[PDB]
RNA sequence: AAAAAAAAAAAA
RNA sequence: GCCCUUCGGGGCAUUUGGUCAAUUUGAAACGAUACAGAGAAGAUUAGCAUGGCCCCUGCACUAAGGAUGACACGCUACUCAAAGAGACGCUA
RNA sequence: AGCUCUCUUUGCCUUUUGGCUUAGAUCAAGUGUAGUA
């Protein structure tokens, strides 16, 4: 070990450090990184082959610029629609966007079951795990309001009526005097207060 | 003489190995000869040695 | 050598070449553009005109 | 081959948009409002 | 030349002995006739070829219809939608 | 039937 | 030098060494000093990458750091026209 | 009819927003007076 060591080391002082040229590993602190690069290329790669022969091929970084804009709209659960996008682009761009969010949930589901175990002691990492399943939350949320606004009151008239009921009939054989406004005349306002 | 001239050849000539090879400072370092001047695990391994 | 098959390049080279009045170069500037890109209707009519 | 030819149609059809970005501005412009909520797809959402 | 600093390791190749199958060749025909007999053999297999305490509560039978739950299971892909993440979505935010 | 460097302290 | 000898003669052993010792004029590196002062469209800042005639520390040329190491922020005619009038005038 | 002048129109993109993450993350502030001459 030690003499293979000091021959890289004597190799390092005599010949020189070749620094560039070399393949790094994703380690964990690149793999986002490394994500983002392999999908762009991967966009662009599409692009490249569904433009038809003869088209301004310069401005098509735009669809990149695109596609930052409708993840960042995923994101935030906002409907992206751009007005006058082409149809194979826009499909692309969903395309890939989905298949980021694919990877973006199952990242937060391995995360949090690495919380939960105990298996972390990172902070970093569970505040951005704690974002991640705010936003996952706040969806599902948007989507039961949107649903519930579609799909009417879930609870049936009769079922309501029955509540309503049973609630009058109780509070009538408990002798219940309902709570009143509190008045401007009320001597224990100060205290509540 | 082997670590000394390791030493000198990397113009660290602000580090002093002395007989019973510690390396010590002969003055106040700053920041970029501090960067400079950290060597390795196998030089401080066969320092120990 | 970085862009081989521009036109564009190609159409500025034959014209950087030709104001110049370097007849000969620019002609073979012309073949070997006519070869590289035998397609492009563009070269071919630069040279005939 | 032989280029493909191109109408006026697909040169038309294949125009990207400008992305009119409501979160990031790298170089600080002032975008009018107009473009800024013409992605916005809340805009298409049907109450009822 | 070449710039790597790879330590020998693993430096005898494995090869497929027999019984390992691989390194043995058939005809075509063959692979049909096995791949149909074992995809035959299998979708035979699958089809087996060779005082009243409870009067005075207001709602009744709101359970029925909840054991249905898998009858057979159902690969969704949307992953927002899917039943794992629903699960995990109510196990995880109370 | 008995477990002991770096981030991080910045180019005449 | 020695050995052998039919005193005629013969044998054993066979070409080292990229080094002038000789420091101004065949090529080290700073620090002090003065000076400038750490990126993301208000202020304050954690970072991860990308490209290579930019590197430093490191065994790591399959770590991690060096301000996210620095660097990039510039510059910008040329695959390049067609119309339908009117017009100082040209011209049929 | 053509050539030129000015103007209009069409085409024109001519430099016509380098990435990523927990929208990367956060972010109130001194004071402010004067009966009587």
């Amino acid at each position: 070990l030690l003499e293979r060591w000091l021959g890289n080391l004597l190799s390092r002082q005599f010949e020189g450090r070749h620094s560039k040229g070399v393949a790094k590993t994703v380690t964990k602190q690149r793999v986002e990184s490394h994500f983002d690069l392999e999908l762009r290329a991967s966009v662009m790669a599409d692009l490249m082959d569904m433009m038809p022969e003869g088209i301004k091929q310069s401005k098509v970084n735009t669809v990149l610029q695109h596609l930052s804009e409708a993840w960042r709209c995923w994101k935030s659960n906002i409907p992206w629609k751009v007005p006058g996008l082409p149809a194979p682009i826009e499909n692309i761009i969903l395309r890939y966007v989905k298949a980021k969010a694919d990877w973006w949930i199952s990242v937060a589901h391995y995360n949090r079951e690495r919380i939960r175990r105990g298996a972390t002691v990172d902070k970093t990492v569970a505040k951005k795990n704690v974002g991640r399943l705010t936003r996952l939350w706040l969806k599902a949320e948007q989507e039961r309001q949107h649903n519930h606004m579609k799909d009417g009151p879930y609870v049936s008239s009769e079922e309501a009526v029955a509540i309503y009921t049973t609630t009058v009939h109780w509070l009538e054989a408990r002798k219940f005097s309902p709570i009143p406004f509190p008045s401007v005349s009320y001597k224990h306002d100060t205290k509540i207060l | 003489n082997m670590l000394n001239l390791l030493i000198h050849r990397k113009n660290l000539t602000y580090l002093h190995l002395d007989y019973n090879f510690n390396l010590k400072p002969v003055k106040t370092l700053t920041t970029k000869e501090r960067k400079k001047s950290r060597f390795g695990n196998a030089f401080h391994l066969m320092r120990e040695i | 050598d970085v862009h081989p098959n521009n036109t564009q390049l190609w159409i500025r080279y034959i014209e950087a070449e030709l104001k110049n009045r370097n007849i000969n170069h620019a002609r073979n500037l012309l073949d070997r553009a006519v070869t590289r890109l035998p397609r492009v209707s563009k070269l071919w009519y630069k040279y005939v005109y | 081959s032989p280029p493909r030819k191109l109408t006026a149609e697909d040169q038309e059809a294949w125009r990207i948009p400008p992305p009119v970005s409501m979160w990031k501005n790298p170089k600080g412009f002032t975008i009018p409002l107009d473009k800024r909520l013409a992605a916005d797809g809340r805009q298409l959402q049907e109450v009822q | 030349a070449y710039h790597q600093r790879l330590l020998p390791a693993y430096t005898t190749l494995k090869f497929r002995q027999p019984g390992q199958g691989g390194a043995a060749d058939k005809s075509t025909r063959d692979l049909r006739a096995e791949l149909e007999a074992a995809e035959a053999a299998h979708y035979a297999k699958l089809k087996g070829a060779p005082r009243r305490w409870d009067e005075d509560v207001v709602f009744k039978n709101q359970a029925r219809g909840t054991e249905d739950k898998g009858k057979r299971k159902e690969f969704v892909n949307d992953l927002l939608r899917s039943d794992f993440h629903k699960r995990f979505m109510s196990k995880y935010v109370r």
